[PDB]
């Protein structure tokens, strides 16, 4: 076959070039747009390649490390933006760490914890920084960091009681939360809740009444799930509400066959990236959104009894992903980005690493097989699906949680 | 009054009218993590938010300092609720209120909490009479913003607007035909007015798809929207489709032919068709072809609905 | 390079 020293990618074959745009000569503002990241991917693509030489690619970890341990302690004043998104730059830090197995210090997941605190509202939940109000997003946020440390005091910082509350003082008559109070309404508080009730243990009969029936009303003709019922399917709503109805084991409510035909069509079969909706561009943070929805929809089918799912792999490329955000998202300087072109950031780090560890591990039942393109330390740490932090995290926390009773319930 | 950019503009620790109430600093701890070294204006500003919003003054000084709180972050949702209490509270003019949010939208339009507070205000003035023409703006700079849609969705429900939608939405294919933006607005639309079961409204949609169709054989949200409105009846129940799709295969053999051929060859196998072993066969060849060298990308997928095909139609 | 508007909430 091949020497150790050169791996073969798809994106380099011959024939991938037949997977350019055919925009049929009639060009509109999506199709030109299309067109103008497909000559830069290609471009890229290309300057992997040196005849039948293909060097093995190479995840810069070392690089990621340390944009991300610098972020975690300090921001410049760029991130004024996310002013009310800190237990969010949390999470997206920590996790991203702990993909890269890159060890917390037991000094600054002590400040972390102490700094979430601070953000915990006392009516239950957090928010985004120090007496900001409870918003389901950063309290989502600062759940899945916390039990990231999982520590005891990580643990015990969370006041269930009040959590309970606060998600109660959100849930709507139709089944669908409030972000916040006063606030807007859409799958993401859906999922936000039954993550952080779920971990914690908090859930009772009556919480997510109606809630399964409502998501199910915003899976729309496309196949895919949008912010609220009749909206365009969109990945990081679908993303929501499958992971949600999964919690809720009610996956069954949703059409699982156009779903699945939906989000296997949002892989660009040029870039190997995902696109968020049909007919738009291409985003390396995608790769976690819809990605992640073929382990969930995989595990959906085998409790099902499925006797045609495959057994070592998920139903997207693998392969192409990796190549995708391994040669186009990684920033020399440290980080991961959106697409060529683009700026880092921390949100983009922590999923496109997400994206880049659901499509180098596949599991079901006994069975396990990794598929990890390039060097062999190019290996991250697993992910799991629902939850998106580790999945020894995601056991640890459920069963510290689960010795504590549901606060004041029987 | 003053603006956060204007040359006049003067910090609120040097405003005598803000003398009297002391200022809150943010506790970050003693080890801060995730720490924003703020500029001076912007701590300035929020040092004085917080400071009203412990003591819950329901102030004008309080109300206009909302503003400038926004400016430094409009993504502040407590800022936000706080404003919304103010704007009750002093029984501001709501127009007025209209009149800025629109202008803060036009300058952040992917922003959560500016379009939630538009809503808010079109509830509580129970007046829509602005909403279509503002989407439509926003809609000209950016045609797929999710929450322009997702606002005007809203509207035309909560207020009954749906009688030039369909024009609008006619108007947006023509610019674009490969927005699927408007393609689910065309759904949401039909679905909630004449509905699909009118057949004379479904064959007038399956002929203008077929139309679109011809006319850009490679856009997919054309595609998508023929499968989507005669998917849960059932593709096979539509035998006609079938022929005519065949008759372009040899011409317009697309990915996305292809797999609508597929489609509703599983769909014929579920229903009891017949010639089913030559049904199968057909199925089971495109399956192929798809994996192999016209989709790829989706490999996996056209090996599993393969296997698929097998487990449910063998006999 | 310019910044991606990605925002999650
Ligand atoms: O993907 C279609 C699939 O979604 C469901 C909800 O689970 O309905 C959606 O799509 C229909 C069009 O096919 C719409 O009429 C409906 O409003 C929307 O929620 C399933 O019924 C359908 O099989
Ligand atoms: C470019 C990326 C964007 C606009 C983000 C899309 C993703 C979501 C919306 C999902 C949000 C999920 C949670 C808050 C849990
Ligand atoms: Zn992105």
């Amino acid at each position: 076959s091949s020497p150790v020293w050169s791996e073969p990618l798809y994106s380099l074959r011959p024939e991938h070039a037949r997977e350019r745009l055919q925009d049929d000569s009639v060009e509109t503002v999506t199709s030109i747009e299309q067109a103008k990241v497909e000559e830069k991917i290609q471009e890229v693509f290309s300057s992997y390649k040196f005849n039948h030489l293909v060097p093995r690619l190479v995840l810069q970890r070392e690089k990621h490390f340390h944009y991300l341990k610098r972020g975690l302690r300090q921001l410049t004043d760029a991130y004024e933006c996310l002013d009310a998104s800190r237990p969010w730059l949390c999470y997206w830090i920590l996790h991203s760490l702990e993909l890269l197995d890159e060890p917390i210090p037991q000094i600054v997941a002590t400040d972390v914890c102490q700094f979430l605190e601070l953000c915990q509202s006392p009516e239950g939940g957090f928010g985004g920084g120090p007496g900001q109000y409870p918003h389901l997003a950063p309290t989502y946020a600062a759940v899945n960091a916390l039990c990231i440390i999982g520590t005891e005091e990580a643990y015990d910082i969370i006041n269930r009681e009040k959590l309970l509350q606060y998600l109660y003082s959100l849930k709507q008559p139709d089944g669908s939360f409030l972000m916040h109070v006063g606030g807007e309404v859409d799958v993401r508080s859906a999922y936000c809740a039954a993550s952080v009730a779920s971990l914690t243990n908090i859930i009772t009969p009556d919480l997510f009444e109606g809630t399964a029936e409502w998501i199910a009303r915003c899976q729309n003709w496309e196949g895919g799930i949008g912010g609220v019922p009749g909206m365009e399917a969109h990945g990081g709503y679908t993303f929501c509400g499958l992971a949600a109805l999964v919690i809720l084991k009610r996956e069954r409510s949703l059409n699982l066959k156009s779903l699945l035909q939906w989000v296997t069509s949002r892989q660009m079969r040029f870039e190997g990236g995902f696109q968020g909706r049909c007919n738009k561009l291409v985003d390396g943070c995608y790769s976690f959104w819809q990605a992640g929805l073929l382990p969930l929809l995989h595990r959906a089918l085998h409790a099902q009894g499925d006797p045609a799912l495959s057994m070592s792999h998920w139903m997207f490329h693998q392969q192409a992903l990796q190549e995708y955000i391994l040669m186009c998202c990684q920033c020399p300087a440290g980080g991961l980005l959106d697409k060529p072109g683009k700026s880092r950031d921390f949100y983009h780090t922590c999923f496109c690493l997400s994206g880049l560890s659901i499509a180098q591990h596949f599991g079901s039942g006994a069975m396990l097989h990794d598929v990890v393109l390039g060097v062999p330390e190019n290996a991250l740490q697993p992910t799991h699906p629902v939850y998106n932090i580790g999945p020894d995290k995601v056991i640890q926390a459920t069963t510290y949680f689960l010795q504590k009773p549901v606060p004041g319930f029987e | 009054f003053v603006s956060l950019d204007s040359p006049s503009y003067v910090l609120y620790r040097d405003r005598a009218e803000w003398a009297d109430i002391d200022p809150v600093p943010q506790n970050d701890g003693p080890n801060p993590v995730v720490q924003i070294i703020y500029s001076d204006k912007f701590r300035d500003v929020y040092d004085y938010f917080r400071a009203v919003l412990q003591r819950d003054e329901r102030s004008e000084r309080a109300f206009k300092l909302t503003r400038d709180a926004i400016e430094l972050n409009a993504a502040n949702y407590t800022v936000w609720h706080f404003r919304r209490v103010l704007l009750k509270s002093l029984q501001k003019d709501l127009h007025e209120e209209m009149n800025y949010i629109t202008a803060i939208i036009e300058e952040q339009p992917k922003n959560y909490q500016v379009w939630h507070h538009r809503r808010v205000l079109v509830e509580w003035l129970r007046d829509p009479s602005q909403e279509l023409e503002f989407i439509a703006d926003i809609l000209n700079q950016d045609a797929k913003n999710y929450h322009a849609w997702q606002h005007r969705q809203w509207v035309i429900q909560e207020f009954k607007l749906w009688d030039n939608e369909l024009q609008y939405v006619d108007q947006l294919l023509k610019e674009d035909v490969r927005n699927n933006s408007v393609w689910n607005q065309r759904y949401f639309v039909i679905s909630n007015t004449t509905g699909y079961n009118d057949r004379a409204v479904l064959e007038r949609e399956v002929q203008y798809t077929l139309e679109m169709i011809k006319l850009v054989p490679h856009n997919e949200s054309a595609w998508n929207y023929l499968k989507g409105i005669l998917q849960d009846r059932g593709l096979s129940k539509y035998p006609n489709l079938l022929n005519q799709l065949l008759d372009l295969q040899p011409s317009h053999s697309s990915p996305y032919l292809i797999a609508f051929l597929v489609d509703i060859y599983e769909d014929m196998l579920e229903n009891q068709c017949d010639n089913k072993e030559d049904i199968l066969n057909k199925a089971l060849e495109l399956c192929e072809i798809l994996a192999k060298e016209k989709d790829t990308i989706r490999k996996e997928y056209w090996r599993y609905i393969g296997r698929s095909l097998q487990s449910k139609h063998s006999t | 390079p310019t910044a991606s508007a990605c925002v999650l909430s």
